[PDB]
């Protein structure tokens, strides 16, 4: 019945600044520390700092001092984390969490993903991965050169779900993302069924339906 | 800075006269906010600070109920202790209890304590770790075992690490306008000629909160801490505090003496020069 | 800063197994309070973390009883007794006794199953893509276990390096297998220059490396 | 806020 | 056992100023046990309009109290604190010294 709700994802350009919000409810806002924590695509979790509303005391991890500003507004039951001097190393998911008298973070927000890239919005190109040359056959789709995340991929509008594998995206040197989606099927069915991957990249409302067929 | 919340209980048995007296008060830092007097008409927990008025009637009923259960336990304790020490039912005795918690500048838990005294001597106390007891003498060794078997320590840890800090943080907010202030000592300095070759120099500190302060006399940069008359810090009655420290000097030497005032309301310590 | 190191780094167990993750601190994490503030967190990919153990050995409200913490000083230990399918995730130890508070590097708990060799598939670039002046060759490893695999590209028997990217799926929730997709990226110019493209796959469940190749044309 | 009860000596 | 005699301090809330209203304080502290009688005297005669704080104590368990009343100091009037306690064979009287 404690709740921390965070603002939606963002995408910025190097050198600018962003301000993520964290709305608390269900408890007395001004008597528990609120922390901010980051998790870079890399792996581990890392602590940014904390703020105590009411006396607005703030303590930062020296790795972010000079980069983050944490504030709070009692009137709204809302905390803010503003990161400045954006570099590519500041792409991460950013979490706010409340702390209970026992020093432990007990209730967390959902997360806010923040992407620092100089790239421009672009819908993806969609190419077939034709079933070339075992007892089962494999086809797919390469969804290349898009930005930012995500792309959503279905097959036959949702009517094909068994044997499907849509892989995580990767970040190319061009600053654009690329992922592939494959599905394993019967060999015999390569002349009875139609196979169509349904790509949808919503930051540019690209909607492509590509037919893949043997060759 | 740091903050504390403490509850003080006083139980005096009045043989032949009726119920024992029971007085209880609560403080945030150096500010008192509640009182209960077993002799008052109301028979209620009563406010003693303007900001504790924000609390609803559920607060005042709950605290009134808790203070009465506290009274009742002491009422029984006076008898029990009398038997433990084998004392006649004619002499009057005092039981005192103190307990509370401290938080640091982050408002995180620092320490808790619960101390119990009989006739003004240490009787039993909870240790620093909040899990063990210090027993004064033989009578306390029995109460010690009894309280170990009942896990009384663990009840207190729950309160002192949790409920206490939860409430102290609540009160520090409701009283932010006064509890989180610092009033800087207004200072001044008097010269009173005693002998023909001697004079009394006095250093004054007035209207300051919190009560913690340091007043020292120096001569040539040296603490003159065997020749100074320093009075116990005293309440001014309006919430602020007073203190003075005086020294008796050979006349002609006043400019060698300097007064030093350290207070958390002073960004930099003061030095009041005779010149 | 205080270095939190968890052991082991990855761990593969089955339902009903009793699992032990240990967490070591570069110095003692004891507060002037006299309390050690070591917490343990559970994270599933993409989700927000969940609190499990606070103050070394205390269970947070609503967490199952098979989780427990212990230890003191510089060693700490989470034990998950009789493992359950929901417990497959990443676990982080956390301190808070000193500034800065610092996490461990994580420990992923994955499902154990029998070895499965990958089914390998290679895909030449689309004619549609050659028009863009760039060519991408896709090598696919399907439904293998364990996760440790190596993919090598060869173009005319020359081993390629630094022009290739791969990605892996999360362990699959129903057969507990992985799948990997490796992508070799050339310009159209460089692709028209060569005939034989081959990725070679080395994996625990294959007696000798496997090659899938095609001839442009 | 006060303790809910104090235990007898 | 030990019984501690009270320390007496007699002062004004504000620095004193004839003709201007003020508050007369008597701060008795450091005593044990708690039974204490305290009187404020204007020219040897006690004042009935006297209030006091609630009883509290310090770390060594010795009690402390503040007795106070409104007054207007003048030049001819003399004020003092009359304090009785089980450690005194006779009520101690402390006179108000204006510069103290």
């Amino acid at each position: 019945q404690v709740q921390l709700v965070q603002s939606g994802a963002e995408v910025k350009k190097p050198g600018s600044s962003v301000k993520v919000s964290c709305k608390a409810s269900g408890y007395t806002f001004t008597s528990y520390h609120i922390h901010w924590v980051r998790q870079a695509p890399g792996q581990g979790l890392e602590w940014i700092g904390w703020i105590y509303p009411g006396n607005v005391n703030t303590e930062y991890n020296e790795k972010f001092k000079g980069k983050a500003t944490i504030t709070a507004d009692e009137s709204t039951n809302t905390a803010y984390m503003e990161l400045s001097s954006l570099r590519s190393e500041d792409t991460a998911v950013y979490y706010c969490a409340r702390e209970e008298i026992t020093y432990a973070m007990d209730y967390w927000g959902q997360g806010t993903l923040v992407t620092v890239s100089s790239a421009s919005t672009k819908g993806p190109s969609v190419f077939p991965l034709a079933p070339s040359s075992g007892g089962t056959a494999a086809l797919g789709c390469l969804v290349k050169d898009y930005f930012p995340e995500p792309v959503t991929v279905s097959w036959n509008s949702g009517a094909l779900t068994s044997g499907v594998h849509t892989f995580p995206a990767v970040l190319q040197s061009s600053g654009l993302y690329s992922l592939s989606s494959v599905v394993t099927v019967p060999s015999s069915s390569l002349g009875t069924q139609t196979y169509i991957c349904n790509v949808n990249h919503k930051p540019s409302n690209t909607k492509v339906d590509k037919k893949v067929e043997p060759k | 800075g740091s903050h504390s919340m403490r509850y003080f209980f006083t139980s005096v048995s009045r043989p032949g006269r009726g119920e024992p007296r029971f007085i209880a008060v609560g403080y945030v830092d150096d500010t008192q906010f509640v009182r209960f007097d077993s002799d008052a008409a109301s028979q209620r927990m009563e406010p003693r600070a303007p900001w504790i008025e924000q609390e609803g009637p559920e607060y005042w009923d709950g605290e009134t109920r808790k203070v009465k259960a506290h009274s009742q336990t002491h009422r029984v304790d006076l008898g029990t202790l009398r038997g433990y020490y084998n004392q006649s039912e004619a002499g009057s005795h005092t039981v005192q209890r103190m307990y509370g918690c401290d938080v640091g500048s982050d408002w995180r838990f620092l320490r808790g304590y619960h101390q119990y005294a009989y006739d003004g001597k240490d009787y039993i106390a909870l240790k620093e770790d909040l899990r063990s007891w210090t027993a004064a003498d033989m009578a306390a060794q029995t109460t010690k075992h009894k309280w170990e078997a009942a896990h009384v320590a663990e009840q207190l840890r729950a309160y002192l690490e949790g409920t206490c800090v939860e409430w102290l943080r609540r009160y520090l907010e409701n009283g932010k306008e006064t509890l989180q202030r610092t009033d800087a000592p207004k200072t001044h300095m008097t010269h009173h000629a005693v002998s023909d070759h001697e004079a009394t120099l006095r250093c004054w500190a007035l209207s300051f909160y919190p009560a913690e302060i340091t007043l020292t006399w120096q001569r040539d940069g040296e603490d003159q801490t065997q020749d100074t008359e320093l009075v116990e810090t005293r309440p001014a009655g309006d919430g602020t505090f007073q203190k003075w420290a005086a020294v008796v000097v050979p006349s002609g030497q006043e400019q060698r003496y300097t007064c030093h005032v350290q207070h958390e309301g002073l960004p930099k310590p003061l030095t009041l020069r005779w010149e | 800063d205080i270095q939190m190191t968890q052991s082991p780094s990855t761990l593969s167990a089955s339902v009903g197994d009793r699992v032990t993750i240990t967490c070591r601190s570069s110095q003692s994490i004891v507060h002037s309070n006299g309390n050690t503030y070591l917490e343990w967190y559970q994270q599933k990919p993409g989700k927000a973390p969940k609190l499990l153990i606070y103050k070394v050995s205390n269970r947070f409200s609503g967490v199952p009883a098979r989780f427990s913490g212990s230890g003191s000083g510089t060693e700490f230990t989470l034990t998950i007794s009789s493992l359950q399918p929901d417990d497959f995730a990443t676990y982080y130890c956390f301190q808070g006794s000193h500034v800065p508070r610092t996490f461990g590097q994580g420990t992923k708990v994955e499902v154990k199953r029998t070895v499965a060799a990958p089914s390998v598939f290679i895909f030449p670039p689309s004619d549609e893509q050659l028009k863009s002046g760039t060519a991408s060759v896709v090598c696919l490893l399907n439904n293998f276990y364990p996760r440790e695999a190596k993919v090598q590209w060869k173009v005319d028997n020359a081993l390629q390096s630094g022009n290739s990217q791969e990605s892996v799926t999360e362990q699959d929730s129903k057969d507990s297998t992985y799948s990997l997709s490796s992508t070799l990226t050339l310009s159209k110019a460089d692709y028209e220059k060569h005939k034989v493209y081959a990725c070679e796959v080395t994996h625990q469940g294959l007696s000798s490396p496997v090659t899938k190749s095609f001839n442009r044309g | 806020s006060l303790l809910m009860w104090i235990t007898q000596v | 056992m030990i019984q501690r005699t009270p320390k007496i301090q007699v002062y004004s809330r504000h620095p004193a100023e004839n003709g201007k209203s003020n508050f007369l304080n008597c701060y008795v502290s450091g005593f044990h046990p708690s039974d204490i009688e305290v009187d404020l005297l204007k020219n040897g005669e006690r004042i009935e309009k006297v209030e006091h704080s609630d009883l509290s104590f310090s770390k060594d368990w010795s009690f402390y109290l503040l007795y106070y009343t409104e007054f207007t100091p003048t030049e001819k009037d003399e004020y003092a604190c009359r304090v009785n306690h089980v450690t005194l064979s006779q009520p101690k009287i402390v006179k108000w010294d204006r510069d103290m």
